[PDB]
């Protein structure tokens, strides 16, 4: 576990330090594309009034 | 020299000793392990009539089913004149009565009869629980008793008191608790679609088919030469799984009593709080996630 | 009144159904 | 006039009496045969 | 007879404080039957919906039966013993299974 | 000895006082006396 | 002359499959064992599946047609789909359109198929292992009820109507419409018989769980060991059973009673509803006739009102 | 000695005990004395 | 000695209380004292 | 080898069955071709 | 010997005392003899 | 050798006589032969 | 298995050869069977009409 | 298995070649009254029409 | 041998039994003779 | 089993002859009663008509 | 040898007798012969 | 290896047939060309 | 460590899908967006 | 590890298989794009 930094070596392994910043990466793009799904259909129609 | 096996074989040729019935029951029966040995310091009949085991609570359910018959065979041959069993008719006091009794109006033997019935089951439960403890053994059949023991009090004393007339009680009668099981299953239409009612059926149904196959399984290996491991092999080959020697008893105790206390929680729900099962569906195709879905004769 | 009784009854029914979860919490732990 | 049609008399109680005296019969067979003598282990030593 | 009362129909009786609009058959009443369901009124009512012991129905007509049954249970909303000893269902005993045949001639 | 005494005993008296009973009630079920208020 | 390891580990058709075992760990808690161990699979067994998926697959598209093939109503109205047999017209003609009971025959037969391979599957692993054939022919039993049920009791009655609708709930309505179509299914004396050896099945399997349980510290749960000489566990539940209700049984004649309360309870059900329809059309009736219905002048009926 | 004397004595208790319920009972519920109200 | 002491007093307490309280429920419920509202 | 020859034998057979018997009755129940009475 | 006469024995008594009762009932109830009141 | 004689013995057999049931009731069923009363 | 001929040898034992011949001549005959019975059924009543 | 012909020895034994002769006797008799009963029936009415 | 003598004879006489009883029921049941009061 | 003829003696023991002829006997006896039976109420009532 | 003999004539009976039972209640119960009663 | 090339081939025969057969039926259930009587 | 990756891994991504198919099918049968046939 | 590919992968094709025949079935059902007989 020499790539995972000081901090979290108690928790994290060497294989899975590399499959977390995957799903931190899939977690930001779908948020970026979410907010602008939302922000495209409130221009569209609101759904509050 | 022959040896009798316990399943009735003889073969040619371990403490294996062929010994009587009467020391192993002379080595096991000794005095004063009770309940009431515990409560009262002395259990008051510590004695054996014949086969069966007198204590405090066999006394109790003696009186108990003697005078049950006693009343039942009053109120059936005198007062209706049937003189048959088929035909009697052995019912509670009208709903207009309430919850009080009377001598002089009818359905007073009813009463008698009914809580002379508690009486003895409840004294059959503490006796076996007596026993249990006399033999040092565990407390799982007083369970499945005290759970069918719950299931009859339900019917007569807990659903009669929250309705609040005491006509809500089914007659005594062979040939006519079906009458009432009848009526009251067309009053409340679809006691099918009563949810815990399909869950005692389903467990009725499991356990009659655990049960079977457990016998088919003990019986097929009873008289041959097995190594123990073939039922086993048998019960993986076909189904992908075993369950283990001492798995199966426990999924059955388990079913039995679970079956038995659901239908006792269908029946209590079904005679106060809903009046109609098919309404109670009524829910279903209204939740927010089907309701705009569909349209013609496919929209609800 | 209507209601409490009914209510002390589903108690009552209730208590059946706690004996035989006691089995199984015995079964459950008592193994390891 | 009182009495039962045919059907009612075998359907209903020919069965009826087979099944209390079957019942009957096997209970005694079976203590018959668990009350026989055969290989026991020695209540005195086993536990 | 007499004892059911003296009531007598009248304009609130079907119209109920609506001019028009009327409508028979609600999707409320409807819940465990085919929303396109309608009582029969082709048939003859004083033996039209007899099921019980006939040998030449099945299983269709007895379902057909049913969803009338249904909808009377609704419409009165005491449940199938109003009208029914369940022992028998073809007894005449309770007394409202011939105002019921009166209503059925009636509609 | 085919039999002992007890189970005899046992016996004849279970029956003698199940008799006793049901002959009571299906004579008093009758009604053909007039006993207990006819 | 059998070998019990290679019976669990060959390969191909007349082998297993799954082979290297899982664990699944909260069985093993609870029940004892949580080996998943291999499953045979050679010739019996692959027909019967085969067949079953296609019955399956069948009534699934069938009931896929009745939406308009819309996924939200088909998840909407799944558990009271059905797909119901011919109507009483022309009822055994197999000339039907496939939407009003074209579909219900052939998966009807597929599940025949599905289920006759299935018992033969049984019957050849049960020899093939060493042990009895009494599975088997409880089994038998079991399909002896089935085909009244769906095919023999159609048959001699004219009509395909007279048999279930393949769903969730057109079961409970076959179960109601069949007892109110022939008077009072109570009044059936073989339904009462059946009746009789289900509750007594269930107080069976109740009572022998119980007490092979309750002695279970001196290890009675084995009960082949049991068979050949007798240990303390099972010599304290006689003891139990002979001063409760003064009689008892050993460790081998209650399978006996077990197997026979099973069969006897599927055997009768069969007869009595095969007599249901064919020879006596109402049950009420003929009970009024044999003298098993009590009077009932006056009942007090404001039990029964809202 | 066939029968003991704690049994014979336990039976007849309970025997006479049980007669004297039922008789009071259906004495009772007979209507035939006026005896408690009637 | 053929019962004992103890046996003997639980036998007797258990049969007063279950008589006293069967008599004055039957009391009670015939009603034919007017007590207890009638 | 990645398939036994009894293996595929059997799956053919068996597919090529139940197909022959499915289309048989699918076309029966069509009524299209005025077969077995129309 | 392929039967014991203890089994041949039973078997046809039990026989026997079935089909008398039997025919006797079924004799009864039919009303075509004028026996025990018609 | 991939299938035994006996085999594919007990499976032609079964399969023949359950297609020899199944198109004699259909054709029966049908109705359009006149057999057996029409 | 020497009565077997040398193709099937393989295949066939001894005592499965005669009843395969068997069950080969049955079915010969049921097959000629169903023949006439089918011309027999055409001629009365044609069911492909 | 001296009484078995030549050519069923592998297949037959001893005891069974008897019960075997039997019962195909048995299946002729009652193939000829099976074939009497069909005509008596026929003569007296057509099933077939 | 392949059938024993004692299961041959109880498979005959339970066979000639159940249609002895059910030849008899059936043509009880026709009414086709006038037996038993037609 | 020295009573048995040659031919049976392979199927039959010697207490299960004499068994055999019992049934044998009253087989024959029960058939002559039938056909006298059935004679008498076909002369009654002809049931084929 | 693939079968026993005891295997083949305990089905070709079973199976003769079933058919005979079945072929002679479709006769019956078709109606179409006028025998027991049309 | 992660998969064994028997598990594909199954994998995939299953799907290409299962789908087929699903959009066989859909196709025919749809009514929209005059297939099979229209 | 209190939790495996794989157990937070699994949790999470079945929660997403689940409420993603939720709430489009809460929007779809709203019918407040004119999505799909208004 | 924290998960096989095997895994990784079955669960992947099974997603995508059922999210594609579910979205088919929808565009298919709501009847908003002319498709099959509108
Ligand atoms: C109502 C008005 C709009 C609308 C409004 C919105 C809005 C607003 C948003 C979406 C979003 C999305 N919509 Mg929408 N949507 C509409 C109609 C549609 C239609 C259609 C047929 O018309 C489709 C196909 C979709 C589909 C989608 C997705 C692309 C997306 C949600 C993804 C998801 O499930 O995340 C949840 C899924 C998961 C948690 C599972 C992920 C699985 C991963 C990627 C695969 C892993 C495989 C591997 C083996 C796993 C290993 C670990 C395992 C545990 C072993 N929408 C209409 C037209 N939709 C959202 C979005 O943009 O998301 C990015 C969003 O915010
Ligand atoms: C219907 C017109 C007549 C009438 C017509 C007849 C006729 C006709 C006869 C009788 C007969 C009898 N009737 Mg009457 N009967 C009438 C009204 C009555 C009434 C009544 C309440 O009105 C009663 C109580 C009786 C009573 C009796 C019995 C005295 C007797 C049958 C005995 C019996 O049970 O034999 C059956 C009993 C047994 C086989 C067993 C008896 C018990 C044994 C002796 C006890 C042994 C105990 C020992 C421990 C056992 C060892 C073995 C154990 C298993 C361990 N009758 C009316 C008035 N009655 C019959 C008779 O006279 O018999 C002599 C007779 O034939
Ligand atoms: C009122 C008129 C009623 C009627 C009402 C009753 C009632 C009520 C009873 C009887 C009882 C009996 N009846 Mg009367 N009886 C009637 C007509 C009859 C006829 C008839 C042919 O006409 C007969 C033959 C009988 C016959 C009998 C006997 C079976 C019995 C009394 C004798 C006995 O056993 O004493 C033996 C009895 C004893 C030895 C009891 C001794 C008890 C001792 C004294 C202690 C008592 C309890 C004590 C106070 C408790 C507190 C102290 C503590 C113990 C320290 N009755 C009419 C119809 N009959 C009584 C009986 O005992 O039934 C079982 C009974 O209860
Ligand atoms: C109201 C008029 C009612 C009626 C109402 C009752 C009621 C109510 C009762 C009786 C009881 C009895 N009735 Mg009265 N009874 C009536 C008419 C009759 C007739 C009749 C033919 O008319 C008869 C024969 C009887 C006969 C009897 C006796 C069996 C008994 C009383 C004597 C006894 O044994 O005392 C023996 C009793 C004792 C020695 C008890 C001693 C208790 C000691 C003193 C302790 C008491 C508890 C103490 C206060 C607790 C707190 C302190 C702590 C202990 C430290 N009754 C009428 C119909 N009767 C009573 C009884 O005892 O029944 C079993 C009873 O409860
Ligand atoms: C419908 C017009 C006629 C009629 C038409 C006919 C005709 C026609 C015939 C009969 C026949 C008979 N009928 Mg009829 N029958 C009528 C009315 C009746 C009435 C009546 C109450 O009126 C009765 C009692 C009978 C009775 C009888 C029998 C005598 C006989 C059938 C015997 C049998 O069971 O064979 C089957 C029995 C067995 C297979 C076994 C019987 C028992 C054996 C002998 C005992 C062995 C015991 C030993 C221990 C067993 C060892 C092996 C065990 C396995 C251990 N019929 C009416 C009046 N009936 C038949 C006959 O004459 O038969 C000779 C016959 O063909
Ligand atoms: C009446 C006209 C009907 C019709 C009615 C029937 C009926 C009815 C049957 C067939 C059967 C068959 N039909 Mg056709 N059939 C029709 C039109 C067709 C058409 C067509 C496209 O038009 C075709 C292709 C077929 C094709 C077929 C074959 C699959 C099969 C006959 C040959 C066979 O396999 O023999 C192989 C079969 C054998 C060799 C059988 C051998 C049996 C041996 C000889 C023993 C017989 C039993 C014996 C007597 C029992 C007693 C003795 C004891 C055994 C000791 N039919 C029309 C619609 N068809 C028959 C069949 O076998 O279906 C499975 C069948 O039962
Ligand atoms: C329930 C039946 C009884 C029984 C009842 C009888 C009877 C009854 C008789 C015998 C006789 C015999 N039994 Mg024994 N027997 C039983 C058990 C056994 C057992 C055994 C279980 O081990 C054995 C080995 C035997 C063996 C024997 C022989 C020792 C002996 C002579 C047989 C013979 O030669 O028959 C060869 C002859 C026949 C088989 C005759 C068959 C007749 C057929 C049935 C035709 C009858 C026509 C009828 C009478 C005419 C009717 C006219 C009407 C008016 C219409 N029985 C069982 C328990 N047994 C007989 C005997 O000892 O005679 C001196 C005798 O009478
Ligand atoms: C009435 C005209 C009816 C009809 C009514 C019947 C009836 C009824 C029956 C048959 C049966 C058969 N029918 Mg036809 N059948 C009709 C038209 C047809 C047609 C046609 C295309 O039209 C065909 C092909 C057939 C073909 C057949 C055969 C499958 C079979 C007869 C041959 C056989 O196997 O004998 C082989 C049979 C045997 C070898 C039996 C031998 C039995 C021995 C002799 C013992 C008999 C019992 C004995 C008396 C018991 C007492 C003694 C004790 C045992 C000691 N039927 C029409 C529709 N058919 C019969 C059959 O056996 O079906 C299975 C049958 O019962
Ligand atoms: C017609 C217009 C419809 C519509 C109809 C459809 C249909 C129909 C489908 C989608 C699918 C999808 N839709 Mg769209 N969709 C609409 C509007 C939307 C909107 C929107 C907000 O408006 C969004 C965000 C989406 C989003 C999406 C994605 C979730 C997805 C396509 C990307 C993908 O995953 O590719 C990844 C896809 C792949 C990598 C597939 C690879 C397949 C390989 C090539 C093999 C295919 C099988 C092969 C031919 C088999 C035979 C050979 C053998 C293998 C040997 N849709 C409207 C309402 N949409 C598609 C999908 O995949 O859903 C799960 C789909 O099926
Ligand atoms: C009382 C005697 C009575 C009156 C008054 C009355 C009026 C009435 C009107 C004016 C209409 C038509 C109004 C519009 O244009 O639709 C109408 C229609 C219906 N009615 Fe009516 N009506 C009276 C009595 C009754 C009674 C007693 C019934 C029930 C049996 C009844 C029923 C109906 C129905 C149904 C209609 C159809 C109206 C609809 O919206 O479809 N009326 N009535
Ligand atoms: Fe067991």
């Amino acid at each position: 576990n020499d790539l995972v930094p000081d901090q979290w070596k108690p928790l994290f392994n060497n294989a899975q330090w590399l499959v977390h910043d995957i799903v931190v990466k899939t977690i930001y793009g779908g948020l970026i594309i979410a907010v602008i799904a939302h922000v495209l259909c409130w221009a569209w129609t609101p759904w509050i009034r | 020299r022959a040896l009798p096996l316990p399943s009735g074989e003889t073969l040619p040729a371990a403490s294996a000793e062929v010994i009587p019935f009467s020391i192993i029951e002379e080595f096991y029966k000794r005095p004063g392990k009770t309940l009431a040995a515990r409560f009262f310091g002395v259990d008051p009949f510590d004695f054996w009539i014949g086969r069966f085991y007198v204590g405090l609570f066999g006394a109790i359910s003696i009186i108990g089913i003697i005078l049950g018959v006693a009343f039942y065979l009053y109120e059936g041959v005198v007062n209706e004149g049937t003189l048959n069993i088929l035909a009697m008719r052995i019912e509670p006091p009208p709903v207009s009565q309430g919850l009080n009794v009377d001598p002089a109006q009818p359905g007073f033997f009813w009463f008698l009869t009914m809580v002379a019935a508690t009486i003895a089951f409840v004294g059959w439960l503490l006796r076996q629980i007596d026993i249990s403890l006399k033999l040092d053994m565990g407390m799982e059949v007083p369970i499945a008793f005290g759970a069918v023991v719950s299931s009859w009090i339900t019917l007569q004393w807990l659903r009669p008191i929250a309705m609040g007339a005491w006509g809500h009680g089914f007659p005594l009668g062979i040939t006519h608790h079906l009458d009432w099981v009848s009526n009251i299953g067309y009053q409340y239409y679809n006691f099918f679609y009563n949810p815990f009612h399909a869950i005692g059926i389903t467990l009725l149904f499991a356990s009659t088919l655990f049960l079977h196959m457990h016998g088919s399984a003990v019986l097929s290996e009873a008289k041959r030469n097995i190594s123990d491991q073939n039922i086993h092999v048998f019960w993986r080959n076909i189904l992908g799984y075993s369950i283990g020697e001492i798995g199966i008893h426990r999924v059955a105790f388990w079913t039995g009593a679970a079956s038995v206390l659901f239908s006792n929680l269908c029946i209590f729900l079904s005679g106060t709080f809903v009046k109609d099962w098919n309404a109670f569906w009524g829910f279903w195709d209204k939740m927010p996630i089907w309701n705009g879905v569909g349209q013609g004769a496919l929209v609800a | 009144m209507n209601w409490i009784v009914a209510t002390f009854m589903l108690m009552f029914v209730l208590v059946a159904f706690l004996p035989l979860v006691v089995s199984l919490a015995y079964t459950w732990v008592t193994n390891p | 006039s009182p009495w039962p049609v045919w059907s009612g008399y075998a359907l209903c109680f020919v069965p009826l009496a087979a099944v209390i005296l079957g019942f009957i019969i096997a209970a005694r067979f079976t203590d018959k045969q668990a009350t026989s003598a055969y290989l026991r282990l020695d209540p005195a030593k086993a536990n | 007879p007499a004892s059911v009362g003296g009531y007598q129909i009248t304009c609130a009786t079907c119209h109920n404080g609506k001019a028009a609009g009327l409508e028979p058959y609600p999707i409320e009443i409807m819940n465990t039957l085919p929303n396109d369901w309608r009582l029969p009124l082709e048939l003859d009512y004083p033996g039209g919906l007899v099921v019980t012991g006939r040998k030449d129905v099945s299983n269709h007509e007895v379902e057909q039966n049913q969803f009338a049954m249904y909808h009377m249970n609704v419409s009165m909303g005491q449940g199938c013993t109003f009208c029914h000893n369940a022992r028998y269902f073809p007894s005449y005993e309770i007394a409202q299974k011939n105002h019921s045949i009166i209503m059925l001639q009636m509609t | 000895r085919p039999f002992e005494f007890r189970t005899s005993v046992v016996v004849s008296t279970l029956l003698g006082l199940v008799m006793a009973l049901l002959i009571h009630f299906v004579v008093l079920s009758s009604g053909a006396f007039n006993w207990l208020r006819a | 002359p059998i070998d019990l390891h290679d019976e669990e580990y060959r390969d191909g058709l007349e082998g297993t499959i799954a082979k290297p075992p899982g664990h699944v760990g909260w069985m093993q808690r609870l029940l004892g064992e949580g080996q998943v161990g291999p499953i045979y699979v050679g010739l019996w067994g692959v027909i019967s599946f085969i067949t079953f998926f296609a019955s399956a697959f069948i009534i699934l598209v069938d009931y896929g047609r009745q939406v308009g093939w819309n996924p939200i109503i088909y998840l909407r109205e799944f558990w009271n789909l059905a797909v119901y047999p011919p109507p009483t017209e022309y009822g055994l003609s197999w000339n039907v359109p496939w939407d009003k009971g074209g579909a219900w025959l052939a998966a009807t037969f597929f599940l025949h198929i599905s289920v006759l391979t299935w018992w033969a599957r049984l019957y050849t692993r049960a020899k093939a292992t060493g042990v009895g054939t009494q599975l088997a022919w409880g089994f038998a039993s079991a399909l002896s009820l089935y085909f009244v049920i769906y095919l023999f009791h159609p048959l001699a009655l004219g009509n395909w109507s007279a048999a279930p609708g393949h769903g969730f709930r057109a079961i409970l309505d076959w179960t109601n419409y069949v007892s109110i179509h022939w008077g009072n299914f109570y009044y059936n004396p073989f339904h009462m018989l059946s009746i009789f050896f289900l509750l007594g099945s269930t107080l069976l399997l109740a009572m022998h769980g119980a007490t092979i349980v309750a002695t279970s510290k001196w290890k009675s749960e084995m009960e082949f060991t049991e068979m050949m000489a007798e240990g303390p566990g099972t010599q304290r539940a006689q003891l139990f059973w002979r001063w409760v209700m003064g009689w008892n049984a050993n460790s081998y004649n209650i399978h006996i009673w077990a197997w026979w309360f099973a069969a006897f309870t599927a055997i009768t059900g069969a007869i009595g509803l095969f007599l249901s329809g064919t020879l006596v059309p109402d049950w009420y009736a003929w009970g009024e006739t044999a003298k098993i219905v009590a009077p009932w002048p006056n009942p007090d009926w404001a039990q029964y009102v809202f």
